[PDB]
């Protein structure tokens, strides 16, 4: 009947706690194949623009309600059987430019998980679209423009049964979503940027390998004479040379029917793979599993407590190459008792007090990598 | 006057650029972007946007969500005319859009020799959460540019742009990208 | 990432206390007129036939969270000026039997309310139903096909 | 619908209005605080009508499959009752929109909530009439104006 | 010297015009308003008060009670009338009337090219209650202006002013208000 | 170089003279008072000591015992000679009486065309209780004054005097006062 | 303008050149090194790199470690070419190593006569326990340098290098040394 109820328990705003699924409202099938082109994205789309009518637990709101404030949250349900593991990203950054780019060194950094097309169940990723705070209305990507993804770098050297494309699930959690931002004032505690670096495609047999690689830091990354500025890279480097424990995050993106062991350290990229007994540098490493596969790093100032170049240009060198960085060496006798080839993963999340300063008027070169 | 003496900090740019040919017509002025993205101006350009790939600058080119200080500044290049065999003018104009409505933030001085400077800064700001961007629409915005002149170039080759990275930077961005390869520097002294 | 979240904050049961917005999910133009035959009918519809498809903000649950067990309350905004008033009644009795009847002496007094199409601003009239008790799922009136109502008997003798 | 843009003072055949409300009360550019209208029933105790007031988004045509989709409040008029106010902040809208506009501002690409209204009740007068609805802005929660607004007008008619 | 480097703040301004035609004769200079409402010199003016609505600026057109610094200036435009074929002074006299009484407030230098400025600022106050206005007849008044010159035209194409909206500004005014209506901005470059 | 931009105070002047006939002769200079009193020069002035009745200033005119800082300026004015059909010095020497014995106090640059200033400050001060004045016969004293030159009259029409009444002035004064009635403004654009 | 006024502080130098024969072709300019040892540019010079044993300066020359302020600058000497009968520019353009790829640091500034000046500074720093090197092999570096431009040599005699070793300097070097004899001056008033 009557009632002044414009206010009652209607007004409608609430940031909600809906059960992660009584928050739930998405529905597509994360793509995924075999005769396939190496870096493999299985879609990039948007955020509101992703769909118009999506039947679910949290409904009205994510046009309605007005704000909540958790980070959009995702489990897709993947799997296959047990031979061969893999390597997949999923892209979320800002806004656009135009005729942009789609990868792993792009489409992920801004925000970002890696996860493998068979590992146990599934993989998490909470995404909370604003980096300035928290908070959020239905605009602020929508009319900033964003897509996001998913994608290999590695994947399962045996390609299997078919294209499973499993399930993209989110809408969000009540999470304390954290503020990211980089200290100007270089030297400091932590890191933010994330840097995409990872995989090493490694063949069968025992190739005397050490696939070297720097740690040189900058920018972005190539493409054919062309090249490609991130958030990992630039703010992250103004400064000339870099000096801090940063570590990586390696991972089995290969094989649980293929092994190999290789060290992950700073040593001297101006030694080529075959010294005499290359394990001869301040060690830690691989000894991968049908179980075991993601790895990380930590390399500080017990170790190198001196200054390297978060820089090069197109014309930098190894015969007279300054600075110890991560260039690895195996171990064991590289396997597969089939046909395959290994791989290592590589990442920057958070250093331990990070020494940046100087500047660096001006090159590019974009190291292959 | 003259007591240039104790100057200072640090300093990056963007791109660079000139006042065109002969061949060529009546006098325009070269209106291009004070900060990323879509850098040329309108009309007969042909100025060639010697673009460049500059650190804290195509970080500026990638900054979406854009908060702190920058000590813009222009400095021009002309010829072999003598100072009585001269007349170049110029008379900034950034602003945050341009156009037969608009209406320009800012302006400056000038009007003599080729090597003719200006230096100074914007307070960067924002909307949401304090921070903004390329007419993002998200209750809607303007960006930054400028029109850096051109009322005589046979007076005036080059145009040059330059940008200050300062500690007021509560930056962000890593805005959807494509081309970031690069065209460096060719020295011809 | 990985998660027997199978049961979690997952397998969503929610007798649902949203607000009665919170809650709200219908848009219906309740009828009006004037050249009218005394009873006037301003619609007999459903309950699940009612419709299918309308956003709003309790939304999945009408045919998701399971069960609740409160009563389908209604409030409708209407009103006039000042001249003269009238009588009008919802109906909600039980499923149906073949071509039936449609009066305040009929639909309604299953469970029911009775109000005036211009005094000060609104009338309340909380539907549960099932006598029976309280809870329930969808099913109960749809595959016990209910209609339910809006009419006058009296009404505004000035039109 | 209707905006809630704010910004100099108002138009007139291609001609406007700076005034006390308007203009100081900008410079910055968008404008970010909870302030708050005032409606009233300059309209009638024999013509009634029920309007939401509020922020959802000015980039919706009134024809909305249920409009009264976005966090509420509203009429329900009366012979005696008539004046209302309003109230809308930050747990609401705690993020900017522009305190200014160009005459060329869009919709089909239009940034930020606003008071854009929608009826409810079926509109009456039991006569010949027509119904009406107030607006305006004393004191507001905390405002926030920053930035500036190099310039433009265009005075939104309205 | 030029270590012209780390300039700064914002900017506002108002209208703008120019030194006039070709017909045209003697020695002139335009003596217009340095604040609100009527904004045009005397005589042969035909200058053109191509009036622009600023945002701090009708604000000074519409602001009655008055407080509140601000850092007018001025900027000329010229032409291609050769630095040696040049010789443009002018010098500022800013007052609060201006007439063969009076006494000019303030003075300010120049001589050279088109684009020669000024910037400062007039410590604005009040009486009644420290606030003023427009020869408002409570004990009596004066206003704003400036004494933008003109001692040769076929040296001087435009004059710029321009106003600084700042924080010693405790203002008012609504003042009872007629046209205010737009004529922004024609681009030509 | 023209970083021009923050300028600020308050200012007032005095009286304006000018380099004078056409008819005329030989490189002279204008070496009148730099306070009060007998405020002409000598020998062929014929320049016409127009002389303005100050606030400040015949209260400087009228200051008998005189503490208080000051910002004296000078600014010039010339023709429609071009920039390069120009040559336009002086060398400011204001000292304490002037004469084959003496020797002035302070001296000031320029020599380029018209409108070229200077402005600075005499850290006043005085003898008996601090305080001095127009050679007054206690002890002895010596006053204020300025050479403002004139090496070229077909350069420059005009003089310009200005003085600062600033915080510093612990004034008095009242001396025995003659013709102080008026010779205000006459404005010829 | 010129309130050159109360200039200070203490400067050393380093060598002395100048922009070439008569005889001599087109636009060049002078590419040396800004602090130690290979202090030369490339191709056309014949300019004579006039080396100095300067001070604060070989101790730049002898600076392996090299942590300190620098207020280096420049200044410029011609001849007896008429104001008119000139035309004198140059930018500065500061950096680390100079090439067809490269991208240098800093700019400055000028376009006018002969003894045309700048000073400034470098922060200097370094990676190694904060200090750095002559690209010296551990990790990688890049040095100190400035382009002097020359874009006209019958315009421009000489160029002018000076160094000022400040108090924020915790210096280090000794670096392995050759020939540090003298050239001092050659006085020719």
């Amino acid at each position: 009947m009557e009632q002044n109820l414009f206010a009652l328990s209607l007004d409608d705003t609430s940031s909600v706690r809906g059960s992660l699924l009584d928050t739930k409202f998405a529905q597509t099938r994360v793509l995924l194949s075999k005769a396939m082109a190496g870096g493999d994205v299985l879609l990039d789309e948007y955020l509101y623009d992703v769909v118009n009518g999506q039947d679910f637990r949290a409904t009205v709101a994510f046009l309605r309600t007005h704000v909540i404030t958790g980070k959009i949250k995702v489990t897709a349900t993947t799997n296959i059987s047990d031979n061969s593991g893999c390597c997949l990203m999923l892209a979320i950054n800002s806004g656009v430019r135009g005729k942009y780019s789609t990868d792993v060194y792009t489409i992920c950094s801004q925000d970002s998980m890696t996860w493998n097309p068979g590992c146990k169940k599934n993989f998490s990723f909470t995404f909370n679209p604003n980096p300035c705070g928290d908070s959020w209305s239905a605009e602020m990507i929508s009319r900033s423009r964003v897509r996001m993804t998913v994608i290999c770098v590695s994947g399962w050297t045996l390609s299997p049964t078919t294209d499973v494309i499993a399930k993209l699930d989110w809408s969000i959690v009540n999470e304390k979503c954290e503020p990211t931002i980089y200290h100007l004032a270089d030297c400091q505690n932590w890191l933010p940027l994330n840097r995409w670096m990872g995989k090493l495609t490694f063949p069968q047999g025992v190739t005397s390998e050490v696939r070297r690689m720097p740690l040189s830091i900058g920018g972005g990354a190539g493409a054919t004479q062309a090249f490609l500025a991130n958030m990992p890279n630039s703010w992250i480097s103004m400064w000339r040379y870099f000096r801090g424990e940063l570590h990586f995050e390696v991972t089995k993106m290969s094989s649980p029917y293929i092994k190999a062991t290789v060290t992950f350290l700073i040593a001297f990229g101006n030694l080529s793979d075959a010294f005499g007994f290359y394990e001869s540098f301040p060690h830690r490493i691989v000894q991968f599993a049908e179980v075991e596969e993601k790895c990380t790093l930590v390399f500080s100032q017990q170790e190198f407590v001196t200054a390297w170049s978060t820089q090069v240009n197109p014309r930098t060198t190894l015969e007279a190459d300054g600075c110890p960085y991560l260039y690895a060496i195996i171990h064991d006798s590289t396997t597969g008792t089939i046909s395959g080839d290994f791989n290592l993963g590589v990442k920057l999340v958070g250093i331990k007090d990070f020494c940046g300063i100087g500047s660096n008027p001006g090159i590019d070169g974009s190291r292959l990598l | 006057g003259p007591v240039c003496a104790e100057a200072s900090d640090v300093y990056s740019p963007c791109m660079i650029a000139s006042t065109p040919p002969a061949p060529f017509s009546d006098v325009t002025a070269v209106t291009f972007d004070l900060i990323n993205g879509k850098i040329t101006p309108v009309g007969d350009d042909n100025w060639n946007t010697h673009i460049y790939n500059p650190p804290i600058m195509n970080v500026l080119r990638t900054a979406a969500w854009k908060s702190g200080t920058i000590h813009v500044q222009l400095n021009v290049r002309g010829a072999g005319v003598k100072r009585a065999d001269w007349d170049g003018q110029v008379f900034v104009y950034l602003r945050q859009s341009m156009n037969p409505e608009s209406y320009d933030a800012r302006t400056f001085v000038i009007s003599q020799p080729g090597s003719a400077m200006l230096n100074f800064s914007f307070d960067i700001i924002g909307p949401n959460s304090g921070f903004e961007f390329a007419e993002s629409p998200w209750a809607n915005q303007t960006t930054w540019y400028l029109e850096c002149v051109a009322t005589n170039p046979r007076q005036i080759q080059q145009f040059e742009v330059n940008m200050r990275f300062d500690p007021n930077f509560r930056v962000a961005g890593n805005i959807l990208m494509p081309p970031f390869p690069l065209s460096t520097e060719t020295p011809p002294l």
